[PDB]
């Protein structure tokens, strides 16, 4: 029983990782070499967002693409407009620890989360004013680390307990459950057409979940470490995964392949969190170093750096439109860099 | 019976079709290529352009 | 510049007032972060509660927040890096039983030896004392066949036994505070401490423990930053 | 005016009024100030840490110390040499009247800012349960702006700036008038109070770390290597500021008041006074020299990171 299941699935692995060493007729640095090089990039502060009294853990775009929510230790989700500095909402938090926060593509709703297990949804277009809670999820075993808006009525939450929940608004029920990582779910990128995530965990492994058939597509490994955040490629056919190795290993969905891998002698310390740009030339990934590196998704070198913050750099976005770079660490100020 | 489960899940990923590692490259740097002009932060606007200005 | 853009500067203005009213107001109390296991008693001390379960205490002139983390798997390596900015880390053990004593002493020595509490000090409650004195007295349960290093070892000379406590039962104490704090030093820099203490989960003087050593914290913190500079 | 009788001598100049004693210490301080701004602005690197008002405090001090010592030694050097001359150079009672503002802006900045300084380590050991930085800079402009209101009032009455002994220096006259005896108390009794304050905090601050040290321990919980440090540094803060600053503000309060005028009618000034003003000078100047090493190098951090 258990041997004869122990041997099948040794030999599916051996299958597949034979499989992904035929495919791998080439690589991206070869067919890259031709192309020239993007020189220095240099990248000043624009705005300085201050206010938070306490370490920001989390940051979100918005669809308007002059919108961000943070969020800190303080308990309070603050939603600023990037062109001013004029702050829009304070929502205050009925927990002091909120750990991940989520904008959703209309902009009417807005969802936090942290070790209290609940999801907190707010409704930002209050009937008669004040944003209070417009919807509370719970039913997790433990701290949720991600979340992201699928629409305006469901909801896609990664927790802590190795698990992903699919939530419908309306009915505030777990519309789906996605389980299978042996450590707990510290990341979560949604796809442009919103049906394959990537999500990460403590495993040491990303894989791709389907929405509508909530099944392990793919598995992908190859971090020494956890994966702390994973951005998905706007293409649509690959991603990036940000580990503690100080690594950045950027995967393919079509070929199943680790498809390049960028690291450092220099930098040592892990990465907070990933991102891409609007045509996914420049990889984004901010280090416990107080340090953001922008690196050539199709050169393996650190074109960039970006120098600011006190304290740890802990979450990092790119707006939608692609003109600036929003970046939070835990000396409690926001910045933008374009 | 979680064997059994981790079984079918490796045949599921395993049943999908690879097609090639350096035609997965080739999208990649074609796709790059055809949005290299919309890459505000590749090439730097114009200030006239640029919303945060001061 | 306009009627809209005053009336978000005045929104924006009103709001920054009141996170830092907000903040004055949060900013005069201590928060804690509270850790043992299962048989360590934690709720037992600090007997008062005016996922996340917070208690609150209000000492001569100071309150104190105490954060535990419930529904939490071994893997804290993860959360605990939230509480990298509490005063002090309340490390509740439950002293009487040895068999899991020695669990203790490694889950104590990868608490103190944590990269993001590298400055959080240590408030160590050493707690199910008359279970420990009736068990040591009662003469069974030898500690000698969970520490081998236990025989052979004497109490120091210049040492101030509690008074009526008998020599076996000071020696037992003395050597489980000595293995702690042996294990706090040796990888100490001298930017954290721990201090032990000696609870009896009938006690009331718990929460004056606990003010007095968060005192000797910041007091220790302020010296520190007046000397570096 | 502006401008009084004197008149050196031959021996005068050889050994009391020789040029070697303003260039020496004006060094000497430049050199110890240079290098606690360079220790200060290696911390600042390092980052700024929290409850930062001290350290606010501590680059403003070492700061006006600085400026003080470039400023008034530049000039005095000058005069030495012979570049400068009252009976010359800006002779419509221009040139030192600036410096005599200046010198009273950096003779007083020290100790009000030392105060302060004094104000929030006692606070800051006495009760440590309480508590940006913006308050510090905003103290120490205001520290700053008094001084200067002070030094600038003999410009709008009452004080008046005169060249003094050797004929090098111009600061504050010793007259017997209603103006010269109202500034020169007013001076001196800001002076004294600066002083008693910060020997007061300090004495406390002392005592307290003094009552934490001594008290038992019980199980030797504590290396006080950082109380013992606390001790020693705040002990030398308030011998060397005592002993360096409070006898020229006795000197000059007593020499104001005196049943026998002090400066004659005619505006003469006896050689013995002058000679005791410059030496109280020179000794209350050591106190900015020596202000940085008390503060900063006298360190077991710092010394030990510029061992290497
Ligand atoms: C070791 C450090 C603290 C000393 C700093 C102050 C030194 C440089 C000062 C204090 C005493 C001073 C000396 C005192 C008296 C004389 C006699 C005469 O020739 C004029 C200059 C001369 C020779 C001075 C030169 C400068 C001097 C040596
Ligand atoms: C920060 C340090 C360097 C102090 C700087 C203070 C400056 C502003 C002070 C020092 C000396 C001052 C001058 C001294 C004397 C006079 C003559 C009076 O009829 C008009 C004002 C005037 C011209 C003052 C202007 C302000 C002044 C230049
Ligand atoms: C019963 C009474 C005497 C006990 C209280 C006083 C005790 C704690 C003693 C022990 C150490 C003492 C201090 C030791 C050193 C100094 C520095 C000196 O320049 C002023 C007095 C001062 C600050 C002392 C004040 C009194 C003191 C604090
Ligand atoms: C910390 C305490 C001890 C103060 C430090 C010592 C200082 C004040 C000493 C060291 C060198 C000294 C000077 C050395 C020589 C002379 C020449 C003499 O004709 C008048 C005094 C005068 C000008 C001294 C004044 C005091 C002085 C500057
Ligand atoms: C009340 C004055 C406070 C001054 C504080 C300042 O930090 C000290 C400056 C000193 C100045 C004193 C002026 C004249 C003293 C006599 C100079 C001489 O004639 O040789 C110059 C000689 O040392 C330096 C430069």
């Amino acid at each position: 029983e258990l041997d004869q299941l122990r041997q099948e699935a040794e030999q599916l692995k051996n299958q597949i990782r034979d499989a992904r060493k035929a495919c791998a007729d080439a690589t991206l640095s070869q067919i890259t070499n031709n192309i020239d090089p993007v020189g220095r990039i240099q990248m000043r502060t624009r705005r300085t967002l201050r206010g938070h009294l306490a370490k920001i853990y989390a940051m979100h775009w918005g669809t308007d693409s002059r919108l961000l929510v943070s969020a800190s230790q303080d308990g309070k989700l603050i939603i600023w407009d990037s062109y001013t500095t004029n702050k829009v909402h304070a929502i205050p938090l009925r927990s002091s620890w909120v750990m991940t926060c989520a904008y959703a593509p209309s902009g009417n709703y807005v969802a936090c989360g942290g070790l209290d297990n609940i999801c907190s949804i707010y409704n930002l277009k209050t009937r008669e004013g004040n944003v209070r809670v417009s919807r509370e999820l719970a039913g997790h075993t433990g701290y949720l680390s991600c979340c992201r808006f699928l629409d305006d009525n469901q909801i896609v939450t990664s927790s802590g307990d190795t698990t992903c929940a699919l939530w419908d608004i309306e009915t505030g029920q777990q519309t789906t459950t996605f389980t299978g990582h042996t450590g707990d779910v510290m990341s979560l990128s949604l796809a442009p057409d919103t049906r394959l995530f990537v999500s990460g965990a403590c495993d040491a492994s990303a894989k791709l979940w389907d929405v509508r058939e909530g099944m392990c597509r793919q598995t992908f490994t190859g971090h020494e470490s956890d994966i702390n955040a994973i951005c998905f490629f706007p293409n649509g056919n690959a991603f990036a995964t940000g580990s503690d190795d100080a690594t950045c290993r950027l995967f393919d969905l079509r070929a199943d392949q680790e498809l390049m891998t960028y690291s450092h002698d220099n930098i040592i310390c892990g990465i907070t969190s990933v991102s891409f740009s609007k045509s996914g030339r420049l990889l984004l990934a901010g280090y416990d170093d107080f340090n953001c590196n922008v690196w050539d998704a199709l050169k393996a070198d650190r074109a960039g750096v970006l120098a600011g913050h006190d304290n740890r750099v802990s979450c990092l976005g790119v707006t939608d439109d692609g003109m600036a770079v929003a970046t939070g660490s835990w000396d409690s100020f926001l910045k933008i860099w374009n | 019976a979680q064997a059994r489960k981790l079984v079918e899940q490796l045949k599921m990923e395993a049943n999908i079709d690879r097609i090639k590692v350096s035609k997965a490259a080739a999208d990649l740097m074609a796709y790059c290529e055809a949005h290299a002009k919309e890459d505000p932060l590749l090439t730097p606007v114009p200030a006239s352009e640029n919303p945060f200005r001061e | 510049v306009s009627a809209e853009d005053k009336a978000a500067a005045e929104r924006s203005k009103m709001i920054d007032k009141n996170l830092r009213e907000d903040g004055e107001k949060a900013r005069r109390t201590l928060r804690l972060l509270l850790l043992g296991a299962d048989n360590s008693g934690k709720s037992t001390i600090v007997k008062q509660m005016r996922g996340i379960f917070e208690t609150k205490f209000q000492v001569d002139k100071v309150n104190f927040h105490m954060f535990d983390v419930g529904g939490q798997r071994d893997e804290r390596r993860k959360w605990i890096q939230c509480f990298n900015d509490v005063t002090a880390i309340i490390f509740v053990v439950d002293s009487s039983d040895y068999n899991r004593l020695q669990e203790a002493l490694n889950d104590f020595k990868s608490i103190w030896n944590n990269r993001w509490l590298r400055t959080i000090s240590v408030i160590l409650f050493l707690n199910k004392q008359d279970l420990l004195a009736e068990k040591v007295l009662a003469g069974k349960s030898k500690i000698e066949d969970y520490f081998p290093e236990f025989a052979r070892y004497t109490t120091p000379e210049d040492a101030t036994p509690e008074p009526g406590e008998d020599p076996r039962v000071t020696r037992a104490k003395y050597f489980i505070r000595k293995e702690f704090v042996d294990i706090s030093t040796a990888s100490g820099d001298g930017r954290h401490i721990c201090y032990p203490h000696f609870t009896c989960a009938v006690d009331t003087e718990n929460a004056r423990r606990i003010f007095n050593d968060c005192k000797d914290i910041i007091l220790q913190m302020n010296l520190r930053e007046y000397n570096l500079v | 005016p502006c401008f009084r009788p004197t008149n050196i001598t031959l021996e005068e100049r050889r050994l009391i009024a020789s040029p070697w004693f303003a260039a020496s210490f004006c060094v000497v301080g430049l050199a110890s100030n240079l290098l606690a701004l360079s220790v200060l602005a290696g911390a600042r690197q390092g980052g700024s840490h929290t409850r930062s008002s001290f350290l606010t405090f501590l680059c403003g001090l070492v700061l006006t110390d600085f400026l003080g010592l470039l400023v008034t030694g530049t000039i005095v050097v000058s005069q030495h040499a012979a570049l400068f001359e009252w009976h010359a150079v800006d002779p419509g009672c221009r040139l030192c009247r600036f410096m005599g503002v200046v010198m009273i802006f950096f003779g007083l900045s020290p100790l009000l800012l030392g105060a302060a300084m004094a104000s929030e380590r006692y606070l800051g050991i006495t009760r440590p349960f309480s508590r940006s930085q913006r308050r510090a800079w905003a103290t120490v402009g205001l520290v700053w702006a008094a001084a200067l209101a002070l030094g600038l009032l003999p410009l709008l009455g009452v004080g008046r700036y005169t060249v003094q002994y050797p004929g090098s220096w111009c600061f504050l006259t010793l007259g017997a008038e209603s103006g010269d005896v109202a500034f020169g108390l007013l001076f001196s009794m800001l002076g004294g109070l600066s002083v008693g304050l910060s020997f007061l905090l300090n004495t406390v601050s002392v005592a307290t770390l003094c009552h934490v040290y001594h008290g038992q321990e019980a199980a030797q919980q504590r290396p006080r290597d950082s109380e013992v440090e606390m001790m020693a540094q705040l002990l030398g803060i308030m011998v060397v500021a005592s002993v360096c600053w409070l006898p020229l503000l006795v000197f000059i309060a007593q020499t104001v008041l005196r049943n026998p005028p002090a400066m004659s009618p005619a505006g003469q000034l006896s050689r013995t006074t002058e000679k005791e003003l410059l030496i109280y000078l020179r000794v209350a100047t050591w106190n900015q020299i020596l202000d940085p090493w008390v503060y900063i190098l006298f360190r077991r951090a710092v010394l030990r990171r510029l061992q290497p």
